[PDB]
């Protein structure tokens, strides 16, 4: 796993690959806050 | 002024669903073939009749959840929940295989419901019915596939289950034993099915891209109102198109969208011939003529002969965990396997 | 007032019965060899060693086969993925014995294809049309070359092509069924979505259009002969078949925009067939479907069966079944 | 708000970037905004491959696809596939996350509080899509750094701790690449090569020296090219053949991306060079191989003659040939043998295997690597389970190079539609007709009649 | 001999004066019209409608 | 129903048995996937098919491998079908565990619940255990 | 058979050499707008 100084942030490191997808969603609740236009 | 009238116009009142005279026929029967589905996949399983799992409660998925057909004990039973089988207990009634039956018979009141509500709403907005005569299409292929299917064999153990994959097995039971992909019923029902995909996909494409610039925006979807008389695409241009680049066009806007309801209806109705002709197993199985070739010649191999062995595998690899009741206990040495396989 | 001046505006004239364009540079001489080797490999053409076994498989008309039976045997096994043409085969007999006309229509084919939807393209720009009826080809494009050139090239072989026939089609599809699963992967389920979608708003448009045509004839005469050729008046009230699907399932789904109907009908086969192509190209790959067997087990651990392990059944009698003759080692590894 | 709806562009909100066309700040801030994401997930991926690396399975069984990459360029490989150190990749997956929070920072500075517009305040930055004397300088820009970029695997294969190559004499090892290939004969042998079996058009680099001996020549073009459109201007059959606009350009790398996508896709399937079996796992040609091998090993224990062992159907059970002549192995392997791999090339010959070879010297990290592939062919599933499509649910494996054949392979026919779409549209907009037909004048009304 | 890793298939030497009297037969045509033309000739368009 | 009865395997060459608690058969089975499963899934041999996990094919080796002790016997020292030579080089194991980089990491419980797991999978399934593809 | 090889690349790129110098003959400006 990661280095003995890190293994702490282990539970986090695990949600950060879907984060990329969490933007796709940002501009679909962008665009729904701002009503489409 | 009398009782019928009252009735009859508070049915027919402009409200949220239409409800109509045809109502009465739906909105009792599809629910409840809807929500037996819903619950004999969720709950209901496959344990006693096929001897699989078929529920929610029993770990299956989306895909390997079904309502499955009842025992070959029961033939064809109408499985009352009243009646010699059942005798009123449901719960006795569900393990047998009841709610497929009550899904099937409730589900084939939906659709005499619903293309009864198809001729009354075309009577009070005024129209021609040819909704109501393109949905017999799909009346045709529940009744000879869920209905006349199951009548002409031995039960309605051999009817598809309404679950995702239980809908597959049928597909790959009915090649092994009757050979379906031959039958020229199928084949005029492909050239209907991916014939009417076809013609949505070009029709969509060409009215599309002859749309007359009626605004100063990019959006061609934002200039379009309804009630307008002028036409929104170049007919003249699109018939130049397809003239060119295919050969031949329709030139006639009345005769294309007939054609649109022609092809995809016409494949529901020859495929729904050929599915009741298997009900008394009157397949296409072999030709003979490349039959008594290969019997006397060995050496003569085609791709029709190869599809045969490839059915000898289904028929008899199967055949053993497919029907439980009839107790095929095959040998090892008895199913064939190719070489090192 | 040049010789090639005079020769670009006659092979770009839309003046012509048939456009030609510069793409039919390339689509006619490519799509007429594929014909003409096609209509003779199919009529007359010697058996093929196909399992590379020196086992021939007869498919053509004069050795004994019919519509259904006949087919054009993809390449031997012996060649694979090699590229085989007549000048490298030392003779016509040898060509024909290996499997030749195989790769020498499908090659003229994919390209005329991937020409014939570039083609469709050109006319649009010299007609002054919206361009995109070949982004809507592109969809069977996509499936040719998924069945002739991808999966032979994930498989290693154009011996695992598709047969050029009928009955060779469903030796394709069940071989394809137990060796990777297709019922179970998810870009199947998205494309017989895409063409029971595509059949159901075919005849429903279709429907609703021949539902609210305007009287225009006689009930003598043909219903089509309202129609006169480019007219400018709309031919049916569509606020009558508007009206119609709103009240048959309730009012707001119902599209009264016919730009954004006559969209949605391209749509939803043409995604459909895009996401099928590419599940026989991921499962040219051996990236498989689904695989639920053995998956429901009670708490003492025996397997209990459920509809995929019937359908694994049927899976493992083509599976064992599938040239029979061909295997040597105990697992189909191509 | 002015921009940023329908009234004033006539863009909806679906088809909303494409208001970024005709500004210039607000699409310099997009291009860096998404770079930034290109580089977050490949820090995030990397710290989410470290966190569950064991040591137990090997690299390939594990279900990674980007510290193999790295194990290319030989960080904290050892010899013979075995991953030593991940202390290495913690640090690469660190410099590409902190990195795109700077990246980050300028796509929100760039396009929520930059200039609409750069040509009217920075002359330098600001362009035009019709201009041909920009365009091609920021195209010959971002060729030096491309020319730049190809010569750091240069450097880092002769100078900088060297790359992993698996046909390695002794082992597969980090080795310095001593003498590349230079020869243009050779490199550019590889460009002008069929594509199709046997020869394999640029899938069929077989050594690390032709590889980094061609990203040399890679440097020198992308550099003198990157200074020839940085000087020059398009040529006369240039400016007559293309669209100068905005869409087109786009349009032209889409068609070039996809070639890139199909290629880098068939290089995971076929290549075990520049993606060694010991980190992918084997190749669905190394694979098959491997199953005739070591039933050919099983076998010849039990006394049998392997070379005149006659086959069920007549042909070789073990041994046969070629259509070339070559001795192959026997079976549906037989359409594999092309397949060169480093653990098969030590039983070959001129003919081919080398039936003395055979018979005599078989070794047994031969064998422990052909029952090893044996095992993990790239045969899988989407609810990843290995084997056949009619394996039970036991395994949990998925080769690396079936995620990386179907997924760069899938995205790549998608981007030849976006190359469809996309040059329609442009080709269309230069002429004037994307909105539609004018109902005043039709094109189809002033032609011939129809016949 | 298939599986040679020769330049576009090219296996005998005649096979080269094929190829290149090919592009060259019309790259004359070609510069019949489209050659001999200003090469210092610009526009600010998308599109040029030059000449013939 | 995983009754004690039904965990009660046979532990020596003599015939003692004894019983396997609910962690042995969990871990047993995590192990043996991750493991052994790779050629040996579901009892059958991948890479030689004479020679399987079968509770007849384990009985007739020249050794009597059907014992926990005896399996775990084989881990440490594989000998061939015969018994007579050593193919640790090219079978896993502990003594050969240089090459082999998955069983660096094994203790002896650990090898006493995969032994658990192929001596236990053929009480719960009776015949798809190593009997090939007919059986799944 | 190395007299009908010479003959496939007078045909291949005769029709591909009239498809490269096809789009190369000014060919955005043969549009239905202008010219
Ligand atoms: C068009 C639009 C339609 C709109 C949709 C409407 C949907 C309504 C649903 C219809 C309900 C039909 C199901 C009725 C149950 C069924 O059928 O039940 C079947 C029973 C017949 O019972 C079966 O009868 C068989 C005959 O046995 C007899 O023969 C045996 C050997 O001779 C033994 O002797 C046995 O003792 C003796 O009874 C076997 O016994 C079976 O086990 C037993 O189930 O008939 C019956 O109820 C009635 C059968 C006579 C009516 C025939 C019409 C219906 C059948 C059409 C299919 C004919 C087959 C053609 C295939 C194509
Ligand atoms: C074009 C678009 C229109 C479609 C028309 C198609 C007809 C065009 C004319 C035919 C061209 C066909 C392309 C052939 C691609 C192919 O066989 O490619 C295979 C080669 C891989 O080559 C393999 O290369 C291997 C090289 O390996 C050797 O070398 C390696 C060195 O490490 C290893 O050692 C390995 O073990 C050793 O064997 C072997 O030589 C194999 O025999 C050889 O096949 O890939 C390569 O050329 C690189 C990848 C090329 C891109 C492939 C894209 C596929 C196109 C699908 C498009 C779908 C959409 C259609 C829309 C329209
Ligand atoms: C790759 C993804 C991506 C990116 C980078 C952009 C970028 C942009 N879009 Mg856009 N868009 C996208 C996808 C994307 N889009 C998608 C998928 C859709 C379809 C729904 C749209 C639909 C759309 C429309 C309809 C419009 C844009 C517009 C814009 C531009 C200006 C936005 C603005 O000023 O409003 C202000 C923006 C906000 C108030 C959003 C605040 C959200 C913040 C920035 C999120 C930051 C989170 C992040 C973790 C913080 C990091 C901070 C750092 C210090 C670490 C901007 C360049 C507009 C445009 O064209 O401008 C002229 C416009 O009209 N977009
Ligand atoms: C390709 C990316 C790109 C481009 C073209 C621009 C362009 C511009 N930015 Mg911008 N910016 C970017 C990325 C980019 N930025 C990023 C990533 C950030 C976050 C750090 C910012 C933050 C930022 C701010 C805060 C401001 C600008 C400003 C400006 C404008 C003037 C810059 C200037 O003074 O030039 C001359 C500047 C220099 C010569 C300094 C260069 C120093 C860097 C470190 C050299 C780069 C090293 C090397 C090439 C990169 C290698 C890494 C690579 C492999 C990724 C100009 C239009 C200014 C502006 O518009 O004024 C209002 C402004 O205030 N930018
Ligand atoms: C990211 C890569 C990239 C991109 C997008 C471009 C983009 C462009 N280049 Mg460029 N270029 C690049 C990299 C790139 N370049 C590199 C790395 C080099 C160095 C080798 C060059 C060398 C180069 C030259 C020399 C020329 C261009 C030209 C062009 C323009 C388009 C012509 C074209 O694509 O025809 C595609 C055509 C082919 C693939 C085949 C052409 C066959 C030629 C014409 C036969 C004549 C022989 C000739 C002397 C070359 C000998 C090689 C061989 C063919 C015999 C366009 C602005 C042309 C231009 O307008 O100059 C400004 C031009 O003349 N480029
Ligand atoms: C307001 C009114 C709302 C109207 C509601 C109308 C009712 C119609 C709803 C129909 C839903 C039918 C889908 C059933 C799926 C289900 O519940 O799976 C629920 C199952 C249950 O999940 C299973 O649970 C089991 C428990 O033992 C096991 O754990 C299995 O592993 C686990 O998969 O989940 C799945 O199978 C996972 C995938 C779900 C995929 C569902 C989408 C598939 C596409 C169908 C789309 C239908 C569109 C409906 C539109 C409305
Ligand atoms: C995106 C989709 C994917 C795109 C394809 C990806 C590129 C694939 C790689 C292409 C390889 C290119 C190398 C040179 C060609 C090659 O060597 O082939 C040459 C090969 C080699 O040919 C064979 O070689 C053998 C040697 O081993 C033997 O000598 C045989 O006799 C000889 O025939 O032959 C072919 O593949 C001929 C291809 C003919 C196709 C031409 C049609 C192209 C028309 C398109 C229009 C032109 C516009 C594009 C140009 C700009
Ligand atoms: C997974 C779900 C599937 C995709 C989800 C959304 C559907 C596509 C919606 C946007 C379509 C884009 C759009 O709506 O264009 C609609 C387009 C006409 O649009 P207009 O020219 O009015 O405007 C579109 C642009 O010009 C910008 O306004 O119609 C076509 O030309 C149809 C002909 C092609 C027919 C095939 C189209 C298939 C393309 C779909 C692939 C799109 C993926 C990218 C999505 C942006
Ligand atoms: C290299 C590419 C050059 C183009 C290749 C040419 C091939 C084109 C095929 C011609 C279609 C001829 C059928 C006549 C049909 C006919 O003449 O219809 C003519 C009809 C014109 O209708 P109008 O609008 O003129 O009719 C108005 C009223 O008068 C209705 O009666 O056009 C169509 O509707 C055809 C569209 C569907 C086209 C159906 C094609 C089905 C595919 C062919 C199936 C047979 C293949 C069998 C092979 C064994
Ligand atoms: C049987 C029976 C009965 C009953 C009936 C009923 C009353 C039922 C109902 C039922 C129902 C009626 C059901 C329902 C169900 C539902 C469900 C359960 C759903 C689910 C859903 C889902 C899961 C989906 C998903 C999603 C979402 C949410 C969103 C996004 C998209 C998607 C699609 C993914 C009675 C009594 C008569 C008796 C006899 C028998
Ligand atoms: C790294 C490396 C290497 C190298 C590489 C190289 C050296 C490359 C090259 C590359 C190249 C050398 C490429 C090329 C390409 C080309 C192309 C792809 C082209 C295209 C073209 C086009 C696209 C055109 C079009 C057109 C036409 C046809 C007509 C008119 C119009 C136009 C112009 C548009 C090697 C192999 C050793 C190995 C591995 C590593
Ligand atoms: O060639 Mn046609 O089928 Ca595809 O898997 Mn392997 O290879 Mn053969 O066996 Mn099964
Ligand atoms: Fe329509």
């Amino acid at each position: 796993r990661l280095p003995e100084a890190y293994v702490v942030f282990s539970p986090i490191v695990d949600v950060l690959p879907i984060i990329p997808v969490f933007f796709l969603l940002l501009a679909f609740v962008w665009q729904a806050a701002i009503g489409f236009r | 002024r009398g009782l019928f009238d009252l009735v009859d116009d508070w049915l027919k009142k402009d409200r949220f669903v239409f409800v109509g005279w045809s109502g009465l026929l739906l909105f009792p029967t599809a629910y409840l073939a809807a929500g037996g589905w819903m619950t004999g996949t969720t709950f209901v399983t496959s344990w006693y009749t096929h001897g699989l799992a078929s529920s929610y409660l029993e770990g299956c998925n989306f895909l390997t959840a079904a309502v499955s057909t009842p025992a070959n004990s029961v033939g064809h039973s109408l499985l009352l929940l009243w009646g010699p089988e059942a005798q009123g207990d449901f719960t006795r009634w569900c393990q047998i295989g009841g709610l497929w039956t009550f899904v099937a018979l409730h589900g084939a009141f939906g659709l005499i419901g619903f293309c009864l509500r198809q001729f009354e709403i075309a009577r009070l907005v005024g129209i021609r019915p040819y909704n109501a005569i393109a949905f017999s299409g799909p009346i045709a292929v529940f009744v000879s596939v869920f209905l006349l299917y199951p009548l002409g064999q031995a039960s309605w153990f051999f009817a598809p289950s309404f679950g995702v994959a239980a809908i597959f097995r049928f597909l790959l039971f009915l090649q092994g034993f009757h050979n379906w992909t031959l039958n020229p019923f199928h084949m005029m029902g492909v050239a209907g099915i991916l014939g009417g995909a076809l013609l949505c996909a070009i029709h969509g494409a060409t009215v599309e891209n002859t749309l007359f610039e009626d605004g100063d925006a990019a959006n061609t979807f934002r200039a379009f109102t309804p009630t307008q008389s002028e036409e929104t695409y170049s007919m003249v241009t699109a018939n130049r198109f397809w003239s060119q680049i295919f050969g031949v066009a329709f030139s006639n806007k009345r005769w294309l969208h007939f054609f649109m309801l022609f092809v995809p209806v016409t494949g529901l109705w020859t495929s729904s011939i050929g599915i009741v002709g298997l009900a008394l197993n009157l397949r296409a199985y072999d030709f003979v003529s490349q039959e008594l070739r290969a019997a006397e010649d060995p050496e003569f191999e085609t791709f029709y002969t190869k599809n045969h062995l490839l059915d000898e595998g289904i028929r008899a690899w199967m055949a053993a965990q497919d029907q439980p009741h009839e107790n095929f206990v095959f040998p090892e040495e008895v199913l064939p396997r190719g070489n090192a396989l | 007032v040049s010789l090639w001046e005079r020769f670009c505006a006659w092979i770009t004239s839309t003046e012509n019965r048939l456009y030609i364009g510069w793409f039919g540079c390339l689509m006619f001489p490519t799509l007429l060899t594929a014909t003409s080797c096609f209509i003779i490999a199919f009529i007359a053409a010697p058996p093929v060693d196909i399992d590379g076994i020196r086992e021939p498989v007869a498919g053509s008309l004069l050795y004994g086969n019919n519509i259904i039976s006949g087919a054009v045997v993809p390449s031997s096994n012996a060649i694979g993925m090699h590229f085989y043409p007549i000048w490298e085969a030392a003779s016509i007999d040898e060509w024909l014995y290996n499997g030749g006309p195989y790769q020498l229509i499908v090659l003229h084919f994919l390209l005329g294809v991937s020409a014939y939807m570039g083609r469709e393209w050109e006319l649009s720009y010299r007609l002054g049309m919206r361009p995109w009826i070949f982004v809507a080809f592109s969809a069977p494009v996509a499936a040719a070359s998924a069945v002739f050139l991808v999966y032979p090239i994930g498989q290693g072989s154009f011996s695992d092509g598709m047969p050029l026939g009928i009955s060779g089609t469903f030796n394709f599809m069940l071989v394809f069924q137990a060796e990777h699963n297709i019922l179970m992967h998810p870009f199947h389920m998205a494309g017989v979505a895409g063409v029971f979608g595509g059949s159901l708003f075919s005849a429903m448009h279709g429907s609703l259009v021949t539902s609210s045509l305007i009287r225009e004839t006689t009930e003598n005469e043909s219903t089509n002969y309202g129609y006169k050729f480019g007219q400018e008046e709309e031919t049916y009230n569509i606020v009558a078949a508007h009206g119609y699907f709103g009240r048959l399932i309730f009012q707001y789904a119902s599209f009264n925009n016919s730009r954004a109907l006559h969209f949605f009908l391209a749509l939803w086969p043409v995604v459909g067939i895009w996401i099928t192509s590419m599940g026989i190209s991921t499962m040219a790959f051996n990236l498989n479907g689904f695989n639920f067997n053995q998956s429901v087990v009670d708490s003492q651990g025996r397997v209990i069966n459920t509809w995929a392990d019937i359908l694994n059944r049927a899976n493992l009698g083509i599976e064992v079944m599938h040239e029979r003759n061909a295997h040597n080692f105990p697992l189909d590894l191509a | 708000i002015a921009g940023r709806d329908i009234e004033s562009t006539g863009f909806a909100w679906w088809s909303g970037n494409a208001r970024l066309i005709n500004v210039s700040g607000k699409l310099l801030g997009a291009h860096v905004a998404h770079a930034g994401l290109m580089v977050f997930w490949a820090g995030a991926m990397v710290l989410f491959e470290v966190s569950h690396f064991v040591p137990e399975k090997p690299t390939y069984e594990q279900g990674f696809i980007l510290i193999q990459h790295l194990a290319t360029l030989g960080y904290g490989i050892g010899p013979g596939g075995e991953i030593t150190s991940t202390v290495p990749y913690f640090a690469v997956g660190v410099i590409h996350l902190i990195s795109s929070a700077i990246l980050g920072f300028g796509g929100i500075y760039h396009s929520l509080l930059g200039p609409d517009t750069l040509e009217e305040s920075f002359p330098f930055f600001g362009y035009d899509w019709r201009d041909k004397n920009k365009m091609t300088t920021i195209l010959g820009i971002h060729l030096c750094l491309l020319g730049l970029g190809s010569f750091l695997l240069v450097i880092k294969a002769m100078y900088l701790g060297g790359v992993y190559d698996t046909w390695a004499p002794g082992g597969g090892d980090v080795r310095y690449i001593t003498t590349p290939t230079l020869n243009p004969i050779v490199i550019f042998g590889y460009v002008f090569r069929s594509p199709f079996g046997g020869d394999g058009w640029v899938v069929s680099v077989n050594n690390m020296e032709d590889v980094i001996g061609g990203h040399i020549w890679v440097g020198i073009l992308c550099i003198t090219g990157g200074i020839w459109h940085i000087f020059t201007k398009p040529f006369a059959w240039a400016r007559r053949a293309f669209v100068w606009s905005g869409e087109a350009y786009l349009s032209y790398s889409l068609a070039a991306i996809s070639l890139m996508g199909f290629t880098a896709a068939l290089y995971s399937w076929y290549n075990n060079t520049a993606y060694p079996s010991e980190l992918y796992g084997p190749t669905g040609p190394e694979a098959s191989q491997a199953q005739a091998f070591t039933f050919l090993v099983r076998d010849q224990r039990l006394g049998a003659n392997v070379s005149s062992a006659q086959g069920p159907t007549g042909l070789g059970k073990y041994l046969m040939r070629s259509p070339s002549g070559e001795i192959i192995f026997g079976g549906e392997t037989m359409r594999f043998w092309d397949l060169r791999a480093p653990w098969v090339e030590p039983l070959r010959g001129p003919n081919g295997l080398d039936i003395n070879k055979i018979k005599n010297d078989i070794q047994p990290w031969q064998e422990r690597r052909a029952a090893e592939y044996m095992t993990h062919a790239p045969l899988g599933s989407l609810n990843s389970v290995g084997g056949v499509a009619t394996e039970i649910n036991s395994v949990n494996y998925v080769s690396p190079r079936s995620w990386l054949c179907c997924s760069h392979f899938f995205l790549a026919f998608f981007f030849l539609v976006g190359h469809w779409w996309h040059s329609g549209r442009a080709r269309a907009a230069a002429a004037g007709f994307e909105k539609g037909i004018n109902r005043a004048n039709e094109p189809v009304l002033s032609m011939r009649p129809i016949d | 001999t298939e599986g040679t890793n020769e330049w576009f298939g090219v296996d005998d030497l005649r096979l080269l004066a094929v190829l290149f009297l090919g592009h060259w037969a019309i790259l004359s045509l070609w510069l019949g019209s489209y050659g001999d033309s200003n090469e210092d000739e610009d526009f600010f368009g998308e599109i040029d409608y030059s000449a013939r | 129903d995983l009754d004690e009865a039904t965990r009660t395997v046979v532990v020596d060459n003599a015939g003692n048995t004894t019983v396997l608690t609910p962690e042995q058969v969990k871990r047993g089975k995590r192990l043996f996937n991750a493991t052994c499963g790779a050629c040996h899934v579901g009892g059958i041999t991948k890479t030689n098919p004479n020679v399987g996990l079968d509770p007849e094919a384990l009985s007739l080796a020249t050794p009597r491998r059907d014992n926990i002790s005896a399996l775990v016997d084989y881990i440490k020292n594989p000998t061939t079908y015969d018994g007579l030579e050593s193919i640790a080089e090219v079978h896993p194991s502990i003594k050969s565990a240089d090459i082999y980089p998955r069983m660096r990491s094994l203790t002896d419980e650990d090898l006493y619940s995969i032994a658990g797991h192929i001596m236990l999978s053929p009480k719960i399934a009776s015949e798809k255990w190593g009997g090939g593809k007919i059986y799944y | 058979m190395l007299t009908l090889k010479i003959l496939v690349y007078t045909t291949v790129i005769f029709f591909v050499s009239l498809f490269i110098f096809g789009f190369l003959s000014s060919d955005p400006s043969r549009n239905p707008n202008r010219k």
